């Protein structure tokens, strides 16, 4: 598992700049 | 955070959804949505 113990922010800003 | 019972999807489910705070996140970085104009 990931388990998520620590994230990311920006990179999903940009992610949705090519989403949308 | 409201809930809808009923749901196309199934089960049961929060209303809100990704999309929403994609603009959230966007306004904010912006540097048009606010806390009122989800509430709204």
């Amino acid at each position: 598992t990931n388990a998520s113990p620590f994230i990311k922010r920006d990179r999903m800003r940009r992610n949705f700049l090519r989403m949308r | 955070f409201i809930v809808e019972d009923d749901e196309s999807l199934g089960h049961k489910e929060l209303k809100v959804r990704k999309g929403h705070i994609a603009k959230l996140m966007a306004t904010e970085y912006q540097d048009e949505y606010t806390w009122s104009s989800l509430l709204n």
